[PDB]
DNA sequence: TTTTTTTTTTTTTTTTTTTTTTTT
DNA sequence: AAAAAAAAAAAAAAAAAAAAAAAAAAA
């Protein structure tokens, strides 16, 4: 984890919470399941 | 003739194999142990004697004053056992040591003091051992199981080819000191002699060698063979030895003596070297080539010149040669390389090395172990000297020279414990030898590899650098101090060596409570052998080499018990009849056959010594003389098994049994079980909780009597004697007047336990199992323990299993138990559990016990007393109050902090206790319970006093009726009077007056003892700092069967209880009586442990003879006809020892016998001599059961026959303490966590489940979404959203508001701890 | 949620920044890291400009 | 401060994290420095505190990494940032990927095979205790409860109407089983709850062959779906009737395992000559009238006639009815296949492939709810009749071979035969020892041969004649052929002899151990034979 | 005599699920 | 009486990845 975060913050990266790990940490709905609909419908609201 | 308790239940006993070595005292490496550590030893080797040798004396810093060490004793413990552990405080002994201080005087180095002075100082207290191996440190039993590492020495592993793409060997040896840093050589991919000191960086080998004050000419001729190289005016003749030519191959002519040997090209051939040897020569002559790239010996100097023309470990060449020539040089000493007999291992290894000299090879070891400071010409020089050559910092031990010695082939077997110069140099040498070809490795394994620490040796090893630490204390005082007269008192500090001592025997990975649910549990622990701990592997360095069974295992440690899991084979059991070498070392007996005969004297075999001789098996026949029957017989020599003839065998096993453990030659028919399902028994056959009456193994396997007795719980009369008085808590028993001495009345007393708790929450009970007016003898039992009968391990129950498919009841391996075993109540169990109240000192105020509670109805105080504290005997359910307790509360003005019952528990409140500080006030039950101690301890001293007071006055009445004789004058007026009569002049005379004093003597002992008990129970005990009292109670629950109470056999055949059913419902054969258990017959097959099978069929056949008898024995028949039975009842089978003849029996004591015989004949199966499955036929058809075993079943529901005939018998069935009620617990909104907001831990503190990160992958390989997002959203994390969806839950609304994780915002919080900034862009 | 500040009376150099293997500082500027430690210990001076 | 809890324990004794020990030295630390920089002191000095406050942070930021990890008072290296954030103890692996849950709980389990493939056991205790704010709600919707506090006493003190508040809820409202190693999606499954008096979980018998859970105390787990959604897809997805089929492959993981499968193979079979051969029946009905009064037995050789339906037709079903050859027990069965399979299916032996292959067969021909009322039709019937069979194991079902102690002498002598050949000089080292493996592995076959052909058809009786070999009832013969909870390999190491056994380093040993289970094994044997055991277990482990 | 490649060596990660005499 | 951090600790296998130092092998 030490040589993840270190390589995250010195690149300055920027995650998009789309896998299937990070929006279980976050505790929004899962990509894959029942939510890939909404997941679908929150791709489709933005940018429109 | 058989003891009196044996003659109440004899055992019938099917082993053919006589024995020669009764199963030694089972608890005899810890008691040996303990006893080594403490005991005055005339030479001190071993104990505390070693230690202080060791240390002591003292020397200032040249202050001309020294400490020397005098002698050491052990003051009686204040306290005892069972105060110990009921008050809470360690039953340790105060070790009080004279020490004797002397000051010298001015110019004199070794001349006389002129002052002294010895003083008694008491330093630190040691844990003693109580009488069953067990020490008591808090009120509790901890144990110290003996640990088993690698023995210190030299061993020389390799690497078996790892490590390498090439595949090839590294050898490499390390020397491994009981303290101090290793030392290890190891090769590399190059064949370079590399060292490193205490596993630390990597280095050339012979920079330790430059170290040791030796010069490169030095080394070479010590691990070189000189060759020599003449010139005889031309030719560069050379000095041949026919041995070195061996392996080569004739570049040239090879003749002498004008007779050509070999020829060029051809190579050299064992022929033409005994050819050589036989011409005898011995110089010959080569060309210059040979020498083109040979190595020279030593420095050779121009004589004119005085310049060197070429240092040692030189390639020379033709220039080389040609320069020195001229020189006047016609010696040349070269070093004799060869590829496979003496490799140049040690030439490369000096190119290699940098240093040049001491100074340098001492600055480079500085630098590695001490790297960073600067070296200096005193530090490196005294690091070194205090690395590997100091008493103070390095001591092989001896174990340890005695493997060194005997490793590198050395006639004697002690020394120093230091190393030396001549020990690493011949460590060196023989692992270059083992590199060469000649040698072979030491695996790691052979357990003439590996000691047994006990108690002992560790206990005397923490005491030690105790004892040094005290060292460093005295010597910074001393030199400090002057001579001051200063007592040696305030010199010595009592803190550092307490600490450490009660530190290990408190603390450690080896001092752990111990497993008290048993007999067995307890005997198996303490006789148990652990790999790990301080000093030895952990279990995350172990690879398979060390888990496995090595074959020198056989009669040491126990191949078929090692608790299965993540530590397998690393806490090996100890064989039954193991012991430990004075090294430590595990040795095994043995029986001595001479020429043809077997001799029944008995040697002891250390694993080394074994593998040298010829050992056969047990079960050899002998024809009434030790000759062999056979020929040819099976013999294990040298770690492999082979068919030996009758004169070359050495040795035979003393008894078939010594293969196993203890935990498993308690296993019947073990012979015919797997070896998975045999460690599965003996895994699960220690967790059998005592049930509420213990009955009998009706298969055993002869070795339970042991078991009982030797473990502390079963209790046995220290002396003969007959009963005189029992009650269930207590036996008196009045000693023979032979076995008394002369000076005291001795009776004995033995005060019984009564439901107190184990520290697994069992309980362990005492009963009486003799009548009153009985004889008992020496070593006979009285009381029996838990889970014992008649002083036979009883671990469980046996019952009439039926092997069968019964609806799918017991599809997997469920079990289907009959309601008539619970209504008998045979599987019930008492769990006593402790619960706890301390009242401490707050800054607000002291806490209060008062009755009195804020808030609180009547009813919920109406259990409790007017302290507050509830009642002996009064049940509680889950909730109650149990110890009124009050606290000051801030801005009533005080809050309610009672101890109340945890819910789920509900028991009877069998005790209470009430612990006080030194100088605080008592409530009223701490009153009464003192109280009630104090009037016991008043009653039997009063008790004890009565009858030896009575004798004496009798002695009194018997002396009067002589020389005064009063007949009738006498009796009438008080005996206290008997005392003040006259006397004539005789030698009588001075007889009154002398009974008078001693009966004067006894009432003061009477009362002074009665004084000491009255203010040891009234002293107002120790405590923790800032706690004012503590006030414990005892519940007893009582457990019974229910689906889900774990079962198993002995077989390590296991299952859930998976339904009570009906007295009716279950299967029953024409006779009406049901099968009280119904197993799976499928698991016998797969499993193969067909042990059980067996166990069943006999226990049949034992419970057939035993209805007989209970038959024969209803209607009063007569004792002929029991007699006649009986006796062919034992005298069946063939060869069977034990001849039992009941001839000698009295007709009372036969009868007797059947009166604890008719629940069935206990049967005796021997592990490995084991009863013949054709005895078995006989014995059933004994009584009138078929022969084969199985019995016709009609199904208890349907009533009609089962088809093919089913198996039934008398099975023994253990109760595994993992019950159902332990388990199953269930939360809905308990109280969540404070950092992470999250349910807390399981059972007792509310919790829930673990829904982990290998649950999460469990839904979304699902199309789980929203169940996911709950279960790690609003069930567990979301601070809001889980009260939201409890209002809604109860509004009726089934939905959420997720919101997001609170431990979320935790870890971004932390992660913005560190210098990274996270944030959630939109 | 509330956070604090403390003010080090000297800059400190971040061990994750500094001794992660691919070290950020080390190879930021070409600098060994060995040289690195050194400095961070007193041990030497360093030229700046 | 929250993150890092200052509590007082119970008794004025204060817990506290290692955050706090390590900023106490920073602060502690930076005061000295700023002290000494306004005292102006020397250079060394404040150098020295400059770089152990260095190090301070150092172990604040992340301790253990430069230098050695500092301790507290206890001895052991305290944990800093780091250690909280990594580690499999970090707040990623521990309370972000996975948390504790509520509304759960755990228990033992055992085999209840009363109950339907979608329904586990619940006990009360635990069900009260898990759907508790759902009886709360559902009280006060009804207006038992004038407030919660009240509702929460009366469900507290386990009044008689919070029962009725129970069972109703339970009825429609699935809970998920959790074994604790779930390797894959099998290891959660969501049945419906069924109020049982004790304290085990029930659970359904064939669901154990996707869990991997025996009966020998391994605990299992029940969770609670909350919301209306993640109830329709604990009914809709993660249902145990739903996952008939594994995902790995394309068979089913509903397979009768062990003991279902001996009662159909005892009941699907035939016997020589038994009560009541070679009559007629008017179909399956008639078959099991006659079995249960005794008349015939269980399996005797008879013709039925049977119906027996195909859906061959664009999706209608065509039945056809003939005159059979079969026997009672296989009429019996025929009762519970459904419509569409054919009777051939159930016409033989019906071991463990041949009655999986009839579930998939099922499967494949009628859907998904046929096939489940079929696996729990042949679960019911499968264990009556293994019921029914009382098929026992007794120590007269290991027949050891007649010929077995011929087979060993024989070995015996070629053995000293080789040995003989070796003093000779003809046999190197190796090479004899290859030949006397050979030979005893070649034994060992043989002793094998002769055992299975005296224990699978050695059985002989007669019909109008002198006599005829049949398949032997021998128990272990039963339950090996079959394939419930047996095979060819776990037998002969009771019966005929073992075999060999290697050494820890993975060698065959000379000699083989000659003993098999029904004999007993001397000690050596024994001892040879734990090698492997513990090989196996430490492999394992 | 300098420079690039390859090799070696040291170091950094991972290693299952649940259940106490001494300064302010 | 409130507070407070030094030590001499020393120790582990096995396996693999990755970075730094060292040694060929030139032109």
């Amino acid at each position: 984890t030490t040589r993840v975060l270190t390589e995250a913050a010195v690149a300055g990266k920027r995650d998009e919470l789309r896998g299937l790990k990070e929006n279980v940490i976050v505790g929004r709905l899962i990509p894959a399941g029942t939510g890939y609909a909404y997941h679908q419908d929150r791709m489709r609201r933005r940018a429109a | 003739v058989y003891s009196y308790t044996e003659k109440k239940r004899i055992r019938k006993d099917f082993g053919k194999r006589p024995q020669v070595l009764d199963v030694p005292y089972l608890l005899s490496i810890q008691l040996d142990s303990f006893q080594k550590f403490i005991e005055q030893d005339p030479e001190g080797q071993y104990g505390l004697e070693a230690a202080f040798r060791s240390v002591f004396p003292i020397q200032s810093y040249s202050g001309n004053s020294e400490l020397q060490y005098v002698s050491y004793r052990l003051g009686e413990p204040v306290f005892d056992v069972q105060e110990c552990q009921i008050r809470g405080v360690t039953y340790s002994a105060p070790l009080r040591v004279k020490l004797r201080l002397v000051i010298y005087e001015r110019e004199a180095p070794e001349g006389t003091v002129k002052d002294i002075k010895e003083q008694e100082v008491y330093m630190g207290e040691i844990p003693l051992m109580t009488d069953n191996g067990t020490f008591v440190i808090n009120g509790t039993e901890r144990v110290i199981v003996s640990q088993l590492h690698r023995s210190p020495g030299v061993f020389f592993d390799s690497d078996k080819g790892k490590t390498h793409s090439s595949g090839k060997v590294l050898y490499n040896a390390r020397i491994i000191p009981y303290r101090g840093s290793w030392l290890d050589f190891e090769f590399d991919p190059k064949d370079n002699l590399f060292v490193r000191i205490d596993r630390r960086r990597k280095l050339p080998a012979t920079i330790i060698l430059r170290a040791l004050n030796y010069t490169t000419e030095q080394i070479l001729d010590l691990f070189f063979e000189k060759v020599i190289f003449e010139i005889r005016d031309n030719k560069l003749q050379m000095e041949l030895v026919p041995e070195r030519l061996r392996g080569e191959t004739a570049s040239f002519d090879i003749e002498a003596n004008g007779k050509v040997y070999v020829e060029k090209g051809r190579r050299i051939t064992a022929r033409h070297i005994r050819q050589l040897e036989k011409d005898d020569v011995k110089l010959i002559e080569v060309p210059v080539e040979y020498i083109a790239g040979k190595v020279v010996a030593k420095d050779y100097i121009d004589e004119s010149t005085g310049e060197l023309i070429c240092a040692a470990n030189m390639e020379l060449s033709l220039d080389l040669l040609a320069k020195l020539s001229q020189s006047g040089h016609k010696r040349i000493e070269t070093l004799f390389t060869n590829d496979l007999d003496h490799g140049p291992y040690i030439s490369e290894t000096l190119r290699v090395d940098p240093t040049n000299d001491r100074l340098s090879a001492l600055v480079e070891i500085y630098r590695m172990m001490r790297p960073g400071e600067p070296p200096t010409r005193e530090a490196a020089e005294s690091l070194f000297e205090n690395l590997f050559f100091s008493e103070d910092r390095y001591d092989l031990s001896a174990v340890g020279r005695m493997k060194f010695n005997r490793s590198l082939l050395r006639e004697e077997i002690e020394g120093s414990g230091i190393l030396s110069k001549d020990d690493i140099i011949d460590v060196m040498k023989k692992l270059i030898d083992i590199r060469n070809g000649k040698g072979e490795v030491d695996d790691i394994d052979h357990l003439g590899n590996r000691r047994i620490r006990s108690v002992g040796e560790m206990a005397e090893n923490q005491f030690r650098v105790g004892l040094v630490r005290v060292e460093r204390a005295v010597k910074e005082r001393l030199s400090l101090g002057d001579l001051d007269t200063l007592m040696p008192q305030d010199m010595i500090n009592a803190k550092p060596i307490s600490a450490a001592v009660k530190e290990f025997f408190g603390s450690s990975q080896l001092s752990q409570f111990m497993d008290q649910n048993n007999p067995l549990s307890e005997i198996t622990h303490k006789r148990r052998i652990s790999a790990l701990g301080p000093g030895g592997l952990t279990r995350e360095r172990a690879g398979f080499e060390v888990r496995d069974v090595h074959p020198t295992h056989y009669g040491r440690v126990c191949p078929i018990e090692t608790p299965e899991g993540p530590n397998i084979g690393l806490i090996n059991s100890l064989s039954v009849y193991a012991q430990t070498n004075e090294y430590g070392f595990l040795e095994t007996p043995y029986r001595k056959v001479t020429d043809g005969v077997v001799t029944d004297e008995i040697h002891y075999l250390s694993a080394i010594e074994e593998g040298n001789y010829v050992i056969a098996q047990a079960n050899s026949n002998l024809d009434e003389e030790g000759h062999f029957v056979e020929d040819l017989v099976t013999c294990r020599s040298k770690g492999e098994s082979s068919l030996f003839s009758r004169d070359q065998v050495d040795y035979m096993d003393v008894s078939t049994q010594q293969v196993v453990s203890v935990g498993a030659s308690l296993i019947p028919f073990l012979e015919h079980d797997d070896a998975n399902r045999a460690l599965m028994g003996a895994n699960m056959q220690r967790q059998a909780v005592p049930t509420l009456r213990a009955d009998k193994p009706l298969v055993g396997t002869g070795m339970e009597r042991a078991v009982a007795v030797d473990s502390g719980v079963t209790a046995v009369a220290k002396r003969g004697g007959v009963v005189q008085y029992v009650d269930a808590s207590r036996i008196v028993i009045k000693v023979n007047e032979d076995e008394m001495y002369p000076g005291e009345a001795g009776i004995d007393i033995y005060n019984l336990t009564k439901y107190t708790r184990s520290n697994q929450n069992t309980c362990i009970n005492q009963m009486p199992c003799v009548s009153l007016g009985e004889p008992v003898e020496r070593g006979d039992v009285l009381a029996d323990g838990p889970s014992t009968d008649l002083g036979e391990l009883a671990l469980g129950q046996n019952m009439r299993v039926a092997f069968m498919p019964w609806n799918g009841y017991n599809f997997e391996d469920s079990i289907l138990v009959s309601e008539r075993v619970v209504q008998e109540d045979r599987f019930t169990t008492i769990h006593i559990q402790e619960l706890a109240c301390v009242s401490r000192d707050t800054k607000l105020g002291p806490e209060e016990i008062t009755a009195d509670i804020p808030n609180v109805g009547e009813a919920a105080l109406s259990k409790l007393d007017e302290s507050g504290i509830v009642y002996i005997g009064a049940e509680v359910t889950g909730g109650d109050i149990l110890v009124g307790k009050v606290t000051p509360k801030g801005e009533s003005d005080v809050k309610d902090s009672s101890l109340r019952v945890p819910n789920g528990v509900s028991g009877t409140v069998i005790d209470v206790q009430v612990f006080t500080r030194d100088g605080v006030e008592k409530d009223k039950r701490a009153l009464e319970i003192e109280e009630m101690q104090l009037k016991q301890a008043k009653k039997d001293l009063s008790e004890e006093l009565q009858i030896l007071e009575a004798g004496l006055f009798s002695r009194i009445r018997a002396v009067l009726v002589a020389g005064g004789v009063e007949a009738e004058k006498l009796d009438k007026l008080p005996r206290d009077r008997w005392l003040e009569l006259g006397l004539t002049d005789e030698e009588k005379q001075n007889q009154l007056e002398q009974l008078a004093e001693q009966y004067d003597e006894l009432k003061h002992e009477f009362e002074k003892k009665l004084e000491a008990k009255r203010r040891k129970i009234t002293q107002g005990d120790d405590l923790a700092p800032g706690v004012l009292k503590i006030v414990k109670v005892y519940l007893a629950v009582k457990r019974r069967i229910q689906p889900g109470d774990k079962m198993a056999g002995r077989h390590g055949n296991k299952g859930v209880i998976s339904k009570i059913n009906p007295i009716e419902d279950m299967p029953y054969d024409e006779n009406g009586t049901p099968v009280d258990i119904v197993l799976n017959p499928l698991g016998v097959p797969s499993r193969m442990n067909i042990g059980q099978i067996l166990e069943t069929h006999l226990g049949m056949a034992a419970k057939g003879i035993g209805d007989k008898i209970n038959a024969m024995l209803k209607q009063q028949q007569e004792v002929a006809k029991l007699r006649e039975f009986i006796q062919r009842a034992y005298d069946l089978g063939a060869d069977v020892r034990q001849k039992v003849d009941l001839s000698t029996f009295s007709d009372e004591e036969v009868m007797r016998l059947a009166e604890n015989l008719r629940k069935g004949m206990p049967i005796a199966t021997p592990v490995f001599d084991g009863a013949k499955e054709a005895e078995i036929k006989e014995l059933l058809k004994l009584g009138d059961l078929p022969t084969s075993g199985q019995i016709r079943l009609y199904d208890g529901r349907t009533g009609e026959q089962f088809e093919r005939p089913v198996t039934v018998g008398y099975m023994y069935m253990l109760k595994l303490n993992h019950l159902v009620d332990d388990k199953m617990h269930a939360r809905s909104t308990g109280s969540y966590s404070l950092v992470t907001q999250q349910p807390l831990g399981g059972k007792a503190q509310f919790g829930g489940q673990r829904f982990g990160e290998m649950e999460v992958w469990a839904l979304e390989a699902y199309g789980a979404a929203y169940t996911l997002q709950e279960m790690l959203t609003v069930k567990s994390d979301d601070v809001n959203g889980r009260t939201k969806m409890y209002k809604n839950i109860v509004d009726g609304n089934h939905q959420m508001e997720p919101g997001m994780p609170e431990s979320f915002n935790v870890l971004l919080k932390e992660i913005r701890s560190l210098g990274i900034n996270i944030e959630l862009e939109d | 949620e509330r956070m604090g500040h403390i003010e080090l009376a000297s800059p400190t150099a971040h061990i994750w920044f500094l001794k992660s293997l691919p070290s950020r500082i080390g190879l930021l500027l070409d600098m060994p890291l060995r040289d690195i430690e050194r400095v961070l210990y007193f041990e030497s001076y360093v030229v700046i400009e | 401060p929250d993150l890092r809890p200052l509590v007082p324990l119970d008794g004025g004794r204060f817990a506290t994290s290692d955050l706090n020990d390590l900023y106490r030295r920073v602060i502690n630390r930076n005061n000295r420095l700023k002290r000494l920089l306004d005292l102006a002191a020397p250079d060394i000095i404040v150098r020295n505190e400059k770089r152990m406050l260095q190090e301070a942070v150092d172990a604040l930021l992340d301790n253990g990494r430069r230098g050695r990890a500092i301790t507290g008072s206890n001895k052991r290296p305290l944990k800093s940032l780091a250690d909280m954030i990594k580690g499999k103890q970090g707040r990623f692996r521990q309370n972000l990927l996975g948390k504790r849950v509520d509304y759960s709980g755990r228990s033992v389990i055992t085999v209840g095979p009363y109950l339907r493939l979608h329904q586990c056991g619940l006990p009360k205790k635990m069900a009260l205790e898990l759907f508790k704010p759902f009886i709360y709600g559902k009280l006060e919707l009804r207006g038992l409860a004038t407030t919660i506090k009240a509702a929460k006493k009366m469900v507290e003190r386990e009044e008689a109407v919070v029962w009725d508040i129970l069972d109703e809820v339970i009825r429609e409202h699935p809970v998920l089983l959790n074994r604790a190693p779930t390797l894959h999606r099998l290891g959660i499954q969501a049945f419906e709850p069924v109020l049982i008096e004790g304290k085990a979980i029930q659970l359904h018998p064939l669901v154990c062959a996707a869990y991997n859970a025996d009966f020998d105390g391994d605990q299992m787990a029940v969770h609670v779906p909350l919301t209306l959604e993640a109830q329709l897809e604990a009914r809709a997805l993660m249902m145990s009737t739903n996952n008939i089929l594994s995902p790995a492959n394309g068979e089913p993981i509903i397979v009768p395992s062990q003991d279902v499968v001996l009662g159909l193979y005892y009941m699907t079979r035939d016997c020589v000559n038994a009560k009541g051969e070679g009559m007629v029946l008017t179909g399956p009905k008639e078959a099991e009238r006659l079995y249960r009064s005794g008349l015939a037995s269980l399996h005797a050789r008879v013709k039925v006639r049977i119906t027996e339906y195909e859906k061959d037709a664009n999706g209608e079903l065509v039945a056809k009815t003939s005159l059979k050859d079969t026997t009672v027990g296989r009429a019996i069965l025929w009762m519970i296949v459904p419509k569409g399979l054919p009777y051939s299916i159930v016409n033989q032996a019906l071991g463990k492939k041949a009655i999986s292959k009839m579930l998939n067969t099922c499967y494949r021909i009628l859907g998904l709810k046929p096939t489940v009322i079929f696996a729990d039709q042949i679960m019911y019937t499968g264990f009556a009749y293994a019921a029914r069979s009382g098929a026992s194991v007794g120590i007269d079902d290991m027949v050891i071979p007649e010929k077995k102690h011929e087979i060993i002498s024989e070995a015996e002598a070629e053995v000293a035969e080789i040995q003989e050949q070796f003093q000779s000089g003809l046999v190197t080292a190796g090479e004899r020892y290859n030949k006397v493996i050979d030979i005893w592995a070649a034994a060992n076959d043989r002793v094998s041969k002769a055992m299975m052909d005296n224990l699978q058809t050695e059985t002989v009786i007669n019909r109008d004649g002198q006599e005829e070999k049949q398949v032997s009832f021998n128990s272990i013969y039963m339950m090996a052929d079959s394939g419930a909870r047996g095979s060819a390999a776990q037998i002969r190491q009771l019966a005929g002899m073992r075999g060999l056994m290697a050494k820890p380093d993975g060698s065959i040993i000379e000699t083989p151990i000659t003993a098999n289970f029904r004999e007993g094994l001397n000690v050596l044997q024994y001892f040879i034979s734990t090698h492997g055991a513990r090989k196996g277990l430490a492999d394992t482990a």
